[PDB]
């Protein structure tokens, strides 16, 4: 079911059939990285982490961050045999491409060089996000993870104005589901969920089924398998509980919400699996 | 990058220059976006990063169609679709006779068919203006140039400010609102509707004060009442000076009633009670053009 009000600008219907029909176009494969024996799945977890590390530095948008995400993980699915040091050039391109794509002013070329402490050349990331994007057949406008939170916050705050376009909720709790999501996106096996089932199992852990439904359309049954999968992850951010919104400088306040953050999640990650 | 041969340079932009291109097998006629990669900085520009995937997920009759992304030689060549005039000099050339009513009401609703969808794709044009819509010789007329384009989210944030071409901007935009969405496409198209209708620009303006104010003189000095948030918007002065609005019989001559109606709601100051494309292609203006479908109630 769509759980989106009567739109003035289209069929309520049609816009979020258009959004659930884009996720049949882009695939996801929990275990692409059987296509590269000599990876293993935390270092891809290290090198997300790393470029959360690398958003917060320069204030870019969570969007940004899972649009690096999403690449990254795409664009493996198509690639063959992989090592350790190329990993580092396709994360930082990926995030390259996703920098342009997001920001109104997004960092410059040598910015994302200098990040990876020389062991990238610019040169190296303008051949990478070639690859990247013409491997990916230029499909660049996923609906990320964190994008389906940010549609879930304003459904459960729909006042009776049924104005779902100017965003209305509260920062605070936005930034801590965020906070499982990024936890969660560290581990491969979250890509076997759909991106709408990931952010709606991760809202139903800070509420209600009953809210979760309202806002995703979704029922217990399709996210039941998803929120049994997301308990290890729920409960670490628990007993160290959830963080504070933050200011940044030059961001507006009413923004700041949006920017990516980083906290020492690894080790939270590896306080699961048991 | 073979089969085609470059036969005339069409346009010429910031990150690329357009030519006509022929297949010599097939004889088909091609446009290509030519971008050279050597001169830019940043590689691939954002415009062009935007422009293919937005147009690689939006397939319609009246949206000029993407058809191949060819990289070569420190080179990108973006293959579209070709069409051998815009709507600009399509204007200037019948700006003496006039464009016959029944072509401006097509081509009016085929652009709202092409923005309706673009919307319901939760996609911003946001750089409407004669010379980037486009008309073959079989009566179509399609949107083209997405390089100023941006998707949107449910619900948005603050995105790129000071948008679209200075005489087809809206005037939230042109005060500094914080927000915006799909009705500045919409408030663009009306002013397109209004420029096949008397074959001169509606505004006119040479800065962001005189666009507004000319905007002012012909729709009446907005106010709280029929604009609620006007006053507080950052741009926006006390100063004013208090115009009234002219009556639409001297604004378009030539528009019936059914025609001054949808160009009245295109142009509404509150951008959230513009019209929307899929409500304008309902108006009775287009009764005749098109019927509507029976509508499900579940
Ligand atoms: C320069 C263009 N920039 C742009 O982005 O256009 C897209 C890429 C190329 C596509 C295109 C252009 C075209 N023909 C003409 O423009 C034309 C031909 N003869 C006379 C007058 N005009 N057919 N198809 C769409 C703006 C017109 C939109």
């Amino acid at each position: 079911g769509s759980p989106l009000p009567v739109l003035s600008w289209a069929n309520r219907e049609e816009v979020w059939k258009i959004m659930l029909n884009k996720e049949k176009t882009y695939l996801r494969d929990q275990h692409f990285l059987e296509q590269h024996p000599l990876l293993q799945p935390k270092m891809r977890a290290i090198l997300l982490d790393w470029l959360m590390e690398v958003c917060e530095v320069y204030k870019l948008h969570r969007e940004t961050f899972y649009l690096a995400q999403d690449f990254f993980d795409r664009y493996m699915a198509t690639q063959e045999n992989v090592v350790k040091t190329l990993l580092q050039l396709i994360g930082i391109s990926s995030l390259f491409i996703a920098a342009k794509l997001e920001e109104i002013y997004p960092p410059k070329l040598h910015q994302f060089a200098y990040v990876t402490d020389g062991a990238c050349s610019g040169d190296e990331i303008l051949t990478m996000e070639l690859m990247i994007m013409k491997a990916l057949k230029w499909r660049l406008s996923p609906l990320t993870i964190v994008s389906w939170l940010n549609v879930y916050m304003q459904v459960a705050y729909l006042n009776d104005l049924h104005e779902v376009l100017l965003p209305q909720y509260p920062q605070q709790i936005f930034i801590q589901i965020a906070e499982l999501l990024d936890l969660c996106v560290l581990d491969v096996d979250c890509l076997e969920f759909p991106y709408g089932i990931l952010a709606a199992s991760a809202l139903y852990h800070f509420s209600s089924s009953e809210l979760m439904q309202k806002v995703s359309g979704y029922q217990w049954c399709d996210i039941e398998n998803c929120v049994k999968w997301m308990v290890p992850f729920a409960m670490v951010i628990r007993e160290t509980g959830s963080s504070k919104l933050k200011h940044f400088r030059g961001v507006a306040d009413e923004d700041a919400h949006n920017i990516q953050t980083h906290r020492d999640s690894l080790d939270l990650l590896d306080k699961a699996r048991a | 990058m073979e089969n085609f041969q470059k036969v005339e340079k069409i346009g010429e932009g910031t990150y690329g220059v357009v030519y006509k291109a022929r297949n010599k097998l097939t004889g088909e006629v091609v446009a290509l976006k030519k971008i050279r990669l050597d001169t830019e900085t940043e590689g691939v520009p954002s415009t062009a990063i935007r422009e293919i995937s937005l147009l690689k997920e939006l397939n319609h009759p009246n949206i000029v169609k993407l058809l191949d992304v060819i990289h070569t030689e420190n080179k990108l060549y973006l293959v579209f679709e070709f069409l051998h005039q815009d709507l600009k000099k399509f204007m200037d050339a019948s700006a003496l006779t006039g464009i016959p009513l029944p072509l401006i009401k097509s081509y009016l609703f085929q652009l709202l068919q092409g923005l309706a969808f673009c919307h319901s794709h939760r996609v911003l044009h946001r750089d409407l203006k004669p010379q980037n819509l486009l008309i073959n010789t079989e009566g179509a007329i399609k949107l083209a140039d997405f390089g100023l384009a941006r998707a949107f989210g449910v619900p948005v944030r603050t995105y790129t400010h000071e948008v679209v071409t200075l005489w087809y901007r809206a005037p939230e935009i042109l005060l500094g609102c914080k927000y915006y969405s799909t009705a500045v496409d919409i408030w663009s198209l009306g002013c397109i509707f209004a420029e096949m209708v008397t074959r001169r620009a509606l505004f006119p303006g040479d800065s962001e004060i005189d666009q507004l104010f000319r905007i002012f003189r012909t729709l009446g000095t907005p106010d709280e009442v029929v604009w609620p948030g006007v006053t507080s918007m950052p741009d926006y002065k006390p100063s004013f000076p208090k115009w009234a609005r002219q009556d639409f019989s001297k604004v378009v001559p030539p528009l019936d009633e059914d025609g001054r109606s949808l160009l009245s709601q295109m142009l509404h100051y509150d951008p959230n009670k513009r019209i929307s494309a899929k409500a304008a292609l309902a108006h009775p203006f287009f009764q005749d053009v098109t019927k509507p479908v029976p509508h499900l109630r579940l």
